[PDB]
Protein backbone atom coordinates (compact mmCIF):
# COMPACT_ATOMS: atom_id res chain seq x y z
CA UNK A 1 0.00 0.00 0.00
CA UNK A 2 2.91 2.64 0.94
CA UNK A 3 4.35 1.41 -2.62
CA UNK A 4 1.45 2.63 -4.11
CA UNK A 5 1.34 5.66 -2.02
CA UNK A 6 5.26 6.49 -3.02
CA UNK A 7 4.52 5.83 -6.36
CA UNK A 8 1.66 8.28 -6.70
CA UNK A 9 3.58 11.43 -4.49
CA UNK A 10 6.63 10.91 -7.27
CA UNK A 11 4.10 10.81 -10.09
CA UNK A 12 3.11 14.50 -9.22
CA UNK A 13 4.70 17.22 -12.35
CA UNK A 14 7.57 18.96 -10.91
CA UNK A 15 5.80 22.09 -11.65
CA UNK A 16 7.43 25.77 -11.01
CA UNK A 17 8.23 26.77 -7.74
CA UNK A 18 4.75 28.43 -7.01
CA UNK A 19 3.04 25.56 -7.00
CA UNK A 20 4.94 23.97 -4.60
CA UNK A 21 4.03 26.88 -2.01
CA UNK A 22 0.35 27.13 -3.41
CA UNK A 23 0.00 23.72 -2.07
CA UNK A 24 1.54 24.75 1.42
CA UNK A 25 -0.96 27.10 1.96
CA UNK A 26 -4.14 25.81 1.07
CA UNK A 27 -2.84 22.22 3.07
CA UNK A 28 -2.42 25.33 6.12
CA UNK A 29 -5.30 26.73 5.32
CA UNK A 30 -7.48 23.61 5.70
CA UNK A 31 -5.85 22.61 9.02
CA UNK A 32 -7.00 25.95 10.08
CA UNK A 33 -10.43 25.73 8.59
CA UNK A 34 -10.16 22.51 10.36
CA UNK A 35 -9.58 23.80 13.91
CA UNK A 36 -11.93 26.69 13.57
CA UNK A 37 -14.73 24.28 12.57
CA UNK A 38 -15.02 22.47 16.06
CA UNK A 39 -14.37 25.49 17.75
CA UNK A 40 -18.27 26.41 18.49
CA UNK A 41 -20.48 23.72 20.25
CA UNK A 42 -23.54 24.09 17.93
CA UNK A 43 -25.64 22.76 20.53
CA UNK A 44 -29.12 22.17 19.76
CA UNK A 45 -32.08 24.71 19.96
CA UNK A 46 -33.17 25.12 24.04
CA UNK A 47 -30.15 23.24 24.90
CA UNK A 48 -26.61 24.08 26.33
CA UNK A 49 -23.07 23.53 26.50
CA UNK A 50 -20.53 24.37 29.09
CA UNK A 51 -17.54 23.47 28.72
CA UNK A 52 -16.24 19.93 29.26
CA UNK A 53 -12.38 19.79 29.99
CA UNK A 54 -9.90 18.25 32.16
CA UNK A 55 -7.68 21.46 32.84
CA UNK A 56 -5.80 20.45 36.06
CA UNK A 57 -8.56 22.35 37.67
CA UNK A 58 -11.93 23.88 36.10
CA UNK A 59 -13.07 26.86 35.89
CA UNK A 60 -16.85 27.36 36.33
CA UNK A 61 -16.74 31.07 34.63
CA UNK A 62 -17.26 30.26 31.18
CA UNK A 63 -20.71 28.91 30.94
CA UNK A 64 -22.40 28.83 27.73
CA UNK A 65 -25.68 30.19 26.27
CA UNK A 66 -27.83 28.90 24.03
CA UNK A 67 -26.08 26.85 20.43
CA UNK A 68 -23.27 29.66 19.53
CA UNK A 69 -20.46 29.50 22.69
CA UNK A 70 -16.84 29.02 22.20
CA UNK A 71 -15.24 25.15 21.96
CA UNK A 72 -11.56 24.04 21.39
CA UNK A 73 -10.84 20.36 20.24
CA UNK A 74 -9.60 18.67 23.89
CA UNK A 75 -9.50 22.10 25.40
CA UNK A 76 -13.41 22.33 24.99
CA UNK A 77 -14.97 18.96 24.77
CA UNK A 78 -18.12 19.48 24.63
CA UNK A 79 -21.64 17.59 24.58
CA UNK A 80 -24.46 18.94 23.90
CA UNK A 81 -26.62 19.22 26.98
CA UNK A 82 -30.61 19.49 26.59
CA UNK A 83 -31.58 22.66 29.03
CA UNK A 84 -34.71 21.83 27.36
CA UNK A 85 -37.04 19.96 30.31
CA UNK A 86 -36.72 15.62 30.34
CA UNK A 87 -39.37 14.43 32.43
CA UNK A 88 -38.97 11.17 35.18
CA UNK A 89 -41.96 9.05 36.88
CA UNK A 90 -41.32 6.90 40.05
CA UNK A 91 -43.09 4.74 42.07
CA UNK A 92 -42.99 3.13 45.52
CA UNK A 93 -44.65 0.28 47.66
CA UNK A 94 -44.58 1.47 51.01
CA UNK A 95 -45.91 0.09 54.64
CA UNK A 96 -49.07 2.71 54.86
CA UNK A 97 -50.12 3.55 58.66
CA UNK A 98 -52.51 0.69 58.68
CA UNK A 99 -49.66 -1.13 57.46
CA UNK A 100 -51.28 -1.71 54.08
CA UNK A 101 -48.72 -2.34 50.70
CA UNK A 102 -49.57 1.21 49.32
CA UNK A 103 -48.17 1.74 45.55
CA UNK A 104 -48.00 5.20 44.80
CA UNK A 105 -46.89 6.50 41.57
CA UNK A 106 -45.06 10.10 41.10
CA UNK A 107 -44.17 12.01 38.30
CA UNK A 108 -40.97 13.95 39.03
CA UNK A 109 -40.79 16.87 36.41
CA UNK A 110 -36.60 17.59 36.92
CA UNK A 111 -34.94 20.05 34.40
CA UNK A 112 -30.76 20.76 33.92
CA UNK A 113 -29.87 24.48 34.36
CA UNK A 114 -27.73 26.39 32.01
CA UNK A 115 -25.02 28.95 33.85
CA UNK A 116 -24.78 26.00 36.36
CA UNK A 117 -24.50 23.10 33.71
CA UNK A 118 -21.07 22.13 35.75
CA UNK A 119 -22.90 19.67 38.61
CA UNK A 120 -24.85 18.20 35.93
CA UNK A 121 -22.62 17.35 33.57
CA UNK A 122 -19.59 15.60 34.35
CA UNK A 123 -19.90 13.58 38.03
CA UNK A 124 -24.00 13.54 37.87
CA UNK A 125 -22.87 12.22 34.44
CA UNK A 126 -24.61 12.58 31.66
CA UNK A 127 -27.11 10.58 33.02
CA UNK A 128 -27.53 13.16 35.70
CA UNK A 129 -32.05 12.87 36.17
CA UNK A 130 -31.50 8.68 35.93
CA UNK A 131 -28.42 9.02 39.09
CA UNK A 132 -30.58 11.85 40.92
CA UNK A 133 -34.89 10.95 41.22
CA UNK A 134 -35.04 6.97 42.16
CA UNK A 135 -34.49 6.37 45.68
CA UNK A 136 -35.35 10.34 46.58
CA UNK A 137 -38.76 9.24 45.43
CA UNK A 138 -38.82 6.54 47.62
CA UNK A 139 -38.04 7.65 50.45
CA UNK A 140 -40.33 10.35 49.80
CA UNK A 141 -43.68 7.95 49.11
CA UNK A 142 -42.52 5.24 51.39
CA UNK A 143 -42.01 8.56 54.15
CA UNK A 144 -44.72 10.00 53.61
CA UNK A 145 -47.44 7.00 53.02
CA UNK A 146 -46.29 5.12 56.34
CA UNK A 147 -48.02 8.49 57.14
CA UNK A 148 -51.01 8.32 55.85
CA UNK A 149 -53.65 6.03 56.13
CA UNK A 150 -55.02 3.98 52.75
CA UNK B 1 16.19 34.53 -4.10
CA UNK B 2 12.72 33.43 -4.94
CA UNK B 3 13.75 29.83 -3.86
CA UNK B 4 15.37 30.76 -0.48
CA UNK B 5 12.24 32.64 0.33
CA UNK B 6 10.42 29.97 -0.19
CA UNK B 7 12.08 27.41 1.95
CA UNK B 8 12.30 29.59 4.78
CA UNK B 9 8.96 30.26 4.78
CA UNK B 10 8.46 26.25 4.84
CA UNK B 11 10.63 25.63 7.43
CA UNK B 12 9.04 29.02 9.68
CA UNK B 13 5.58 27.41 8.77
CA UNK B 14 6.66 23.86 9.70
CA UNK B 15 8.05 24.71 12.92
CA UNK B 16 4.91 27.49 13.98
CA UNK B 17 2.89 23.93 13.73
CA UNK B 18 5.08 21.92 15.62
CA UNK B 19 5.08 24.56 18.54
CA UNK B 20 0.91 24.82 18.58
CA UNK B 21 1.10 21.37 18.44
CA UNK B 22 3.17 20.90 21.72
CA UNK B 23 0.90 24.18 23.18
CA UNK B 24 -2.86 22.47 22.49
CA UNK B 25 -1.33 18.69 23.54
CA UNK B 26 -0.43 20.45 26.89
CA UNK B 27 -3.51 23.04 27.18
CA UNK B 28 -7.16 22.25 27.62
CA UNK B 29 -10.19 24.52 29.08
CA UNK B 30 -11.99 25.55 31.71
CA UNK B 31 -15.13 23.19 32.34
CA UNK B 32 -16.67 23.49 35.36
CA UNK B 33 -16.35 21.28 37.82
CA UNK B 34 -12.87 19.00 37.47
CA UNK B 35 -9.78 19.51 38.82
CA UNK B 36 -6.97 17.48 37.32
CA UNK B 37 -3.50 17.54 39.43
CA UNK B 38 0.06 16.89 37.84
CA UNK B 39 1.40 13.73 37.92
CA UNK B 40 4.33 13.06 38.63
CA UNK B 41 6.43 10.28 39.83
CA UNK B 42 9.02 12.47 41.84
CA UNK B 43 7.12 13.38 44.06
CA UNK B 44 3.86 11.78 43.49
CA UNK B 45 1.53 13.47 41.72
CA UNK B 46 2.61 16.74 42.46
CA UNK B 47 0.87 17.71 46.61
CA UNK B 48 -0.78 20.95 44.42
CA UNK B 49 -3.94 21.18 42.99
CA UNK B 50 -3.55 22.68 39.85
CA UNK B 51 -6.33 25.85 40.09
CA UNK B 52 -9.65 25.93 38.49
CA UNK B 53 -8.18 28.42 35.96
CA UNK B 54 -7.31 27.15 32.76
CA UNK B 55 -4.33 25.65 34.46
CA UNK B 56 -2.30 22.80 32.31
CA UNK B 57 0.00 20.37 32.22
CA UNK B 58 3.76 19.91 31.60
CA UNK B 59 3.56 17.29 28.37
CA UNK B 60 3.60 13.46 29.50
CA UNK B 61 3.33 14.50 33.43
CA UNK B 62 0.13 14.98 33.83
CA UNK B 63 -1.83 12.46 32.30
CA UNK B 64 -5.22 14.30 32.44
CA UNK B 65 -6.25 12.95 35.60
CA UNK B 66 -9.76 13.96 35.42
CA UNK B 67 -10.48 14.33 38.78
CA UNK B 68 -14.14 15.00 38.65
CA UNK B 69 -15.00 17.58 41.33
CA UNK B 70 -18.65 17.53 41.06
CA UNK B 71 -21.44 16.31 43.11
CA UNK B 72 -22.60 11.73 42.31
CA UNK B 73 -25.10 10.10 44.12
CA UNK B 74 -24.35 6.81 45.22
CA UNK B 75 -27.07 4.38 46.36
CA UNK B 76 -25.81 1.58 48.57
CA UNK B 77 -28.47 -1.44 49.48
CA UNK B 78 -28.43 -2.99 53.11
CA UNK B 79 -29.94 -6.39 54.02
CA UNK B 80 -30.01 -5.56 57.94
CA UNK B 81 -31.15 -7.42 60.79
CA UNK B 82 -33.20 -5.32 62.76
CA UNK B 83 -33.70 -6.00 66.82
CA UNK B 84 -36.09 -8.20 66.14
CA UNK B 85 -34.11 -9.84 63.44
CA UNK B 86 -36.20 -8.85 60.87
CA UNK B 87 -34.30 -9.04 57.26
CA UNK B 88 -34.97 -5.14 56.38
CA UNK B 89 -33.86 -4.04 53.33
CA UNK B 90 -32.15 -0.40 53.11
CA UNK B 91 -31.31 1.81 50.09
CA UNK B 92 -29.70 4.63 50.88
CA UNK B 93 -28.45 7.24 48.76
CA UNK B 94 -25.52 8.80 49.90
CA UNK B 95 -24.46 12.51 47.67
CA UNK B 96 -21.19 13.13 47.33
CA UNK B 97 -17.99 14.81 46.11
CA UNK B 98 -14.09 14.67 46.27
CA UNK B 99 -11.54 17.18 47.90
CA UNK B 100 -10.11 20.20 45.21
CA UNK B 101 -6.95 20.36 46.84
CA UNK B 102 -5.97 16.86 48.18
CA UNK B 103 -6.46 15.31 43.86
CA UNK B 104 -3.18 14.44 44.02
CA UNK B 105 -2.77 12.61 46.89
CA UNK B 106 -5.97 10.84 46.48
CA UNK B 107 -4.42 9.80 43.00
CA UNK B 108 -1.07 8.85 44.23
CA UNK B 109 -2.77 6.35 47.00
CA UNK B 110 -5.80 5.57 44.96
CA UNK B 111 -5.86 6.88 41.41
CA UNK B 112 -8.74 8.71 39.48
CA UNK B 113 -11.75 6.07 40.80
CA UNK B 114 -11.64 7.99 44.62
CA UNK B 115 -15.15 6.97 45.40
CA UNK B 116 -16.07 3.26 44.55
CA UNK B 117 -13.01 1.88 46.78
CA UNK B 118 -14.90 4.05 49.76
CA UNK B 119 -18.80 4.58 50.11
CA UNK B 120 -19.71 0.83 49.71
CA UNK B 121 -17.82 -0.22 52.50
CA UNK B 122 -18.69 2.68 55.24
CA UNK B 123 -22.38 2.69 54.11
CA UNK B 124 -22.85 -1.28 54.74
CA UNK B 125 -21.02 -0.95 57.55
CA UNK B 126 -22.80 1.98 59.33
CA UNK B 127 -26.45 1.16 58.04
CA UNK B 128 -26.07 -2.11 59.48
CA UNK B 129 -24.15 -0.37 62.44
CA UNK B 130 -27.71 1.83 62.65
CA UNK B 131 -30.52 -0.74 61.80
CA UNK B 132 -28.71 -2.73 64.19
CA UNK B 133 -29.42 -0.84 67.08
CA UNK B 134 -33.12 -0.44 65.36
CA UNK B 135 -36.38 -2.63 65.08
CA UNK B 136 -37.68 -3.36 62.19
CA UNK C 1 21.49 -21.67 8.20
CA UNK C 2 25.17 -20.78 9.60
CA UNK C 3 26.65 -21.68 5.90
CA UNK C 4 24.28 -18.73 4.32
CA UNK C 5 25.25 -16.13 7.35
CA UNK C 6 29.01 -17.04 6.55
CA UNK C 7 28.56 -15.90 3.00
CA UNK C 8 26.58 -12.97 3.63
CA UNK C 9 29.55 -11.86 6.87
CA UNK C 10 31.86 -12.48 3.61
CA UNK C 11 29.89 -10.49 1.00
CA UNK C 12 30.59 -6.90 2.95
CA UNK C 13 32.45 -5.11 0.94
CA UNK C 14 36.34 -4.75 2.21
CA UNK C 15 36.52 -1.01 2.91
CA UNK C 16 39.15 1.20 3.91
CA UNK C 17 40.22 1.51 7.36
CA UNK C 18 38.12 3.94 8.82
CA UNK C 19 34.61 1.57 8.28
CA UNK C 20 36.25 -1.63 10.71
CA UNK C 21 36.10 1.27 13.71
CA UNK C 22 33.11 2.96 12.70
CA UNK C 23 31.25 -0.33 12.93
CA UNK C 24 33.22 -1.39 16.41
CA UNK C 25 32.00 1.80 18.12
CA UNK C 26 28.62 1.29 16.56
CA UNK C 27 28.21 -2.43 18.00
CA UNK C 28 29.79 -1.03 21.64
CA UNK C 29 27.25 2.00 21.64
CA UNK C 30 24.20 -0.66 21.20
CA UNK C 31 25.55 -3.33 23.93
CA UNK C 32 26.04 0.06 26.32
CA UNK C 33 22.32 1.64 25.38
CA UNK C 34 20.71 -2.02 26.16
CA UNK C 35 22.85 -2.91 29.37
CA UNK C 36 21.45 0.88 30.38
CA UNK C 37 17.91 -0.11 28.91
CA UNK C 38 17.49 -3.23 31.60
CA UNK C 39 18.86 -1.36 34.28
CA UNK C 40 16.15 1.02 35.32
CA UNK C 41 12.85 -0.75 36.11
CA UNK C 42 9.71 1.17 34.84
CA UNK C 43 8.17 0.20 37.90
CA UNK C 44 4.65 0.82 37.31
CA UNK C 45 2.92 3.85 38.38
CA UNK C 46 2.03 4.51 41.84
CA UNK C 47 3.99 1.00 42.25
CA UNK C 48 7.79 0.73 44.11
CA UNK C 49 10.58 -1.83 44.09
CA UNK C 50 13.17 -3.06 46.56
CA UNK C 51 16.55 -4.36 45.51
CA UNK C 52 15.38 -7.59 44.57
CA UNK C 53 19.17 -8.63 44.51
CA UNK C 54 21.83 -11.34 43.35
CA UNK C 55 24.41 -10.34 45.74
CA UNK C 56 25.61 -9.18 48.83
CA UNK C 57 22.69 -10.72 50.09
CA UNK C 58 19.74 -8.53 49.54
CA UNK C 59 20.57 -4.71 50.69
CA UNK C 60 17.18 -3.87 52.67
CA UNK C 61 18.45 -0.38 52.40
CA UNK C 62 18.40 0.39 48.85
CA UNK C 63 14.65 0.77 48.19
CA UNK C 64 13.21 2.78 45.47
CA UNK C 65 10.32 5.16 45.52
CA UNK C 66 7.73 5.03 42.44
CA UNK C 67 9.07 4.76 39.20
CA UNK C 68 12.21 6.39 38.44
CA UNK C 69 14.89 3.76 39.86
CA UNK C 70 17.97 1.88 39.14
CA UNK C 71 17.67 -2.62 39.15
CA UNK C 72 20.76 -3.63 38.14
CA UNK C 73 20.64 -6.67 35.53
CA UNK C 74 20.90 -9.78 36.70
CA UNK C 75 21.34 -8.71 40.48
CA UNK C 76 17.85 -6.79 40.08
CA UNK C 77 14.56 -7.82 38.68
CA UNK C 78 12.50 -5.67 40.51
CA UNK C 79 9.02 -7.49 39.47
CA UNK C 80 6.88 -4.55 40.14
CA UNK C 81 5.66 -4.14 43.50
CA UNK C 82 2.37 -2.81 43.99
CA UNK C 83 2.61 -0.59 46.96
CA UNK C 84 -0.73 1.03 45.80
CA UNK C 85 -3.77 -0.94 47.44
CA UNK C 86 -5.22 -3.84 46.47
CA UNK C 87 -8.61 -4.24 48.76
CA UNK C 88 -9.71 -7.77 50.00
CA UNK C 89 -13.02 -9.78 51.64
CA UNK C 90 -13.03 -12.39 53.99
CA UNK C 91 -15.59 -14.14 55.38
CA UNK C 92 -16.07 -16.70 58.55
CA UNK C 93 -19.11 -18.75 59.84
CA UNK C 94 -18.79 -19.14 63.54
CA UNK C 95 -21.03 -20.52 65.97
CA UNK C 96 -22.34 -18.27 68.28
CA UNK C 97 -22.55 -17.96 72.14
CA UNK C 98 -25.54 -19.71 71.52
CA UNK C 99 -24.09 -22.72 69.27
CA UNK C 100 -26.21 -20.61 66.62
CA UNK C 101 -24.12 -20.47 63.04
CA UNK C 102 -23.33 -16.80 62.01
CA UNK C 103 -22.18 -15.76 58.78
CA UNK C 104 -19.82 -12.67 59.39
CA UNK C 105 -17.65 -10.73 56.36
CA UNK C 106 -14.98 -8.35 56.62
CA UNK C 107 -13.27 -6.42 53.77
CA UNK C 108 -10.02 -5.45 54.76
CA UNK C 109 -7.65 -2.91 53.16
CA UNK C 110 -3.96 -3.67 53.80
CA UNK C 111 -1.04 -1.79 51.66
CA UNK C 112 2.57 -2.59 52.24
CA UNK C 113 5.08 -0.13 53.67
CA UNK C 114 7.61 1.43 50.90
CA UNK C 115 10.47 1.68 53.46
CA UNK C 116 10.14 -2.00 54.60
CA UNK C 117 9.74 -3.44 51.09
CA UNK C 118 12.73 -5.76 51.21
CA UNK C 119 11.91 -8.58 53.65
CA UNK C 120 7.82 -7.73 52.48
CA UNK C 121 8.87 -8.37 49.17
CA UNK C 122 11.99 -11.11 49.45
CA UNK C 123 10.40 -13.14 52.55
CA UNK C 124 6.40 -12.24 51.68
CA UNK C 125 7.13 -12.70 48.22
CA UNK C 126 4.99 -10.83 45.61
CA UNK C 127 1.71 -11.61 46.72
CA UNK C 128 2.13 -10.46 50.52
CA UNK C 129 -1.47 -9.40 51.14
CA UNK C 130 -2.72 -12.92 50.05
CA UNK C 131 0.01 -14.69 52.25
CA UNK C 132 -0.82 -12.41 54.97
CA UNK C 133 -5.00 -11.27 55.33
CA UNK C 134 -7.03 -14.77 55.80
CA UNK C 135 -5.33 -16.32 58.68
CA UNK C 136 -5.56 -12.83 60.85
CA UNK C 137 -8.77 -12.10 59.41
CA UNK C 138 -10.82 -15.47 60.07
CA UNK C 139 -9.03 -15.33 63.67
CA UNK C 140 -10.45 -12.25 64.74
CA UNK C 141 -13.81 -12.90 63.55
CA UNK C 142 -13.87 -16.05 65.28
CA UNK C 143 -12.16 -15.15 68.56
CA UNK C 144 -14.20 -12.03 68.70
CA UNK C 145 -17.51 -13.93 67.57
CA UNK C 146 -17.31 -16.99 69.97
CA UNK C 147 -17.49 -14.02 72.24
CA UNK C 148 -20.24 -12.17 70.93
CA UNK C 149 -23.67 -14.26 70.88
CA UNK C 150 -25.86 -14.00 67.65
Amino acid sequence: MAQNLKDLAGRLPAGPRGMGTALKLLLGAGAVAYGVRESVFTVEGGHRAIFFNRIGGVQQDTILAEGLHFRIPWFQYPIIYDIRARPRKISSPTGSKDLQMVNISLRVLSRPNAQELPSMYQRLGLDYEERVLPSIVNEVLKSVVAKFNA
Amino acid sequence: MAAKVFESIGKFGLALAVAGGVVNSALYNVDAGHRAVIFDRFRGVQDIVVGEGTHFLIPWVQKPIIFDCRSRPRNVPVITGSKDLQNVNITLRILFRPVASQLPRIFTSIGEDYDERVLPSITTEILKSVVARFDA
